[PDB]
């Protein structure tokens, strides 16, 4: 997704616990901008967090 | 009036990549979608894909994802079609068409309404 | 992968009403009202003849018509002439922002 | 009678209609801190839409419990929007204004 006047969504990848509870895999999902917040006050345009 | 102009003739060896330019004049380039189709000699029209001039949003049909790419230049108002991995059966005429109206409220990309057509670019792999 | 089912040869005579019908699957023509008809002589680009099943664009006379029933759509041409000997293409919207064309037809005048 | 539990903040949707005319309710008009309700006589049609074609994803987050998110958007990206008619809305606002002018 590219620049536009729409609110748009962010494609975020993260590690999720698989059916094995001592193992992790990689997954991705599209999230709305209000539901995404920067992780820390430091300048980083790639690492983010949920609003919760 | 609305005019679409492409290259006249194109000769390319198999396995290489080709670039096709579709220059549009007489209307705002960012007001309508731009569609690319292909027609082999004897065979009918094959729809390749569409591109939105405003954003970089492009969509391609099956058997073309990754094999072809579409870009645009708004300053000169010219669409670019880059096709790689040319085979022996790719000898065909590529046509550039004008799609529906961009409204930002309903999806007009899929409407098969092509008012104007270019003369076509003849790619030959003989 | 298969395109829309269309007849490969249609023949007629001058001063006659002839209908060419293209049919498809339940997802292309079953529930979408976006069916278009284009014509194309050999050696030049095509042009629009009918859009949105029954509407008519500016510049085309009242010789052509259209229909939309079930999973098929028909182009009706009344008063054929020798100039109509060309290729006719029936295009439709197949969903998921994809556009699909017909197999191809060649009108013949006897 | 049937009570519709519609969640809204600024407007009232799928509510009841007045019998004869627009009726204005308020605990005290002098106090500006209070909230003043206006019950319309004629409804105003409103049509909201999300043209985007989202895809439902499924991620196994934990044992036996799934998590649903948006996987991909098919087609072009558009703006979800609501539509109302300008003339009817203006007429309704003028009716509310003449009703308010009784107290002012
Ligand atoms: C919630 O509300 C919002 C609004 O708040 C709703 O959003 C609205 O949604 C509706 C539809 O749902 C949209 O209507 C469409 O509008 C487009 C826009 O066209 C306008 O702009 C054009 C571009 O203007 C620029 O160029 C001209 C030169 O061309 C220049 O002069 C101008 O200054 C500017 O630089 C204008 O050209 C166009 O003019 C046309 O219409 C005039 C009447 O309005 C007429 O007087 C003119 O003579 C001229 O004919 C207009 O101002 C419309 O294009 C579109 O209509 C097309 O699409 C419908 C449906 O598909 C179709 O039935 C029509 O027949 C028409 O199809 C023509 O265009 C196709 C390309 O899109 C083309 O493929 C067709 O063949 C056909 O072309 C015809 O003309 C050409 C010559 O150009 C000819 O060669 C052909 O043979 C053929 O005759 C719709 O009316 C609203 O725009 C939109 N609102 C906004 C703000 O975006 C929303 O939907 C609501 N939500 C819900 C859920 O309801
Ligand atoms: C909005 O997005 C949905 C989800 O992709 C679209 O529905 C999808 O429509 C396509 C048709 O183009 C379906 O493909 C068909 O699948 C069947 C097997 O189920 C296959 O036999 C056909 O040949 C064809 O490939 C697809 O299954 C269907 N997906 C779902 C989940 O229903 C929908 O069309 C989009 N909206 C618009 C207006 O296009």
């Amino acid at each position: 997704v590219k620049n536009g006047t729409v609110e748009e969504m962010k494609n975020c990848s993260f590690n999720t616990t698989t059916e094995i509870r001592d193992k992790e895999k990689k997954e991705y999902a599209l999230f709305y901008k209000p539901d995404i917040v920067p992780l820390s006050e430091t300048n980083n345009t790639s690492e983010y967090r949920l609003i919760n | 009036q609305v005019q679409l102009v492409q290259s006249g003739a194109e000769v390319k060896k198999p396995g290489a990549s080709v670039k096709v330019s579709c220059k549009a004049s007489g209307y705002t380039f960012t007001g309508y979608y731009m569609h690319w189709v292909r027609q082999a000699p004897g065979q009918g029209l094959e729809w390749m894909g569409w591109i939105n001039p405003n954003s970089g949003r492009t969509n391609y049909a099956q058997k073309f994802q990754g094999r072809v790419t579409m870009t645009r230049d708004t300053s000169i108002s010219t669409a670019y079609m880059e096709l790689s991995r040319l085979r022996s059966d790719d000898t065909a005429v590529y046509y550039c068409a004008r799609g529906g109206w961009i409204s930002l409220y309903y999806d007009s990309s899929g409407y098969p309404n092509f008012d104007y057509w270019g003369q076509g670019t003849l790619v030959t792999v003989s | 992968q298969s395109a829309l089912t269309q007849p490969a040869s249609v023949s007629g005579s001058p001063g006659q009403s002839i209908t060419i019908s293209c049919t498809g699957t339940s997802s292309d023509v079953g529930s979408y009202n976006l069916v278009s008809w284009y014509q194309q002589h050999p050696g030049k680009a095509p042009k629009l003849m009918i859009y949105e099943v029954s509407k008519r664009p500016s510049g085309v006379s009242n010789r052509f018509s259209g229909s939309k029933s079930g999973n098929t759509a028909s182009l009706t041409i009344s008063g054929l002439q020798a100039e109509d000997e060309a290729d006719y293409y029936c295009c439709s919207y197949a969903g998921s922002s994809t556009v699909i064309f017909g197999g191809g037809t060649k009108l013949t005048v006897l | 009678h049937g009570i519709r539990p519609v969640v809204s903040t600024q407007l009232l949707l799928n509510g009841s209609l007045a019998e004869k005319e627009i009726v204005i309710r308020s605990e005290n008009l002098t106090n500006n801190a209070k909230i003043i309700i206006v019950h319309l006589h004629t409804p105003v049609e409103i049509v909201c839409t999300r043209p985007n074609n989202n895809t439902r994803k499924s991620v196994r987050i934990g044992p036996g419990q799934t998590f649903y998110a948006t996987g991909d958007i098919i087609g072009d990206i558009k703006q979800a929007h609501c539509n109302i008619s300008e003339e009817k809305w203006n007429d309704t606002l003028q009716k509310v204004g003449i009703e308010l002018q009784k107290h002012f």
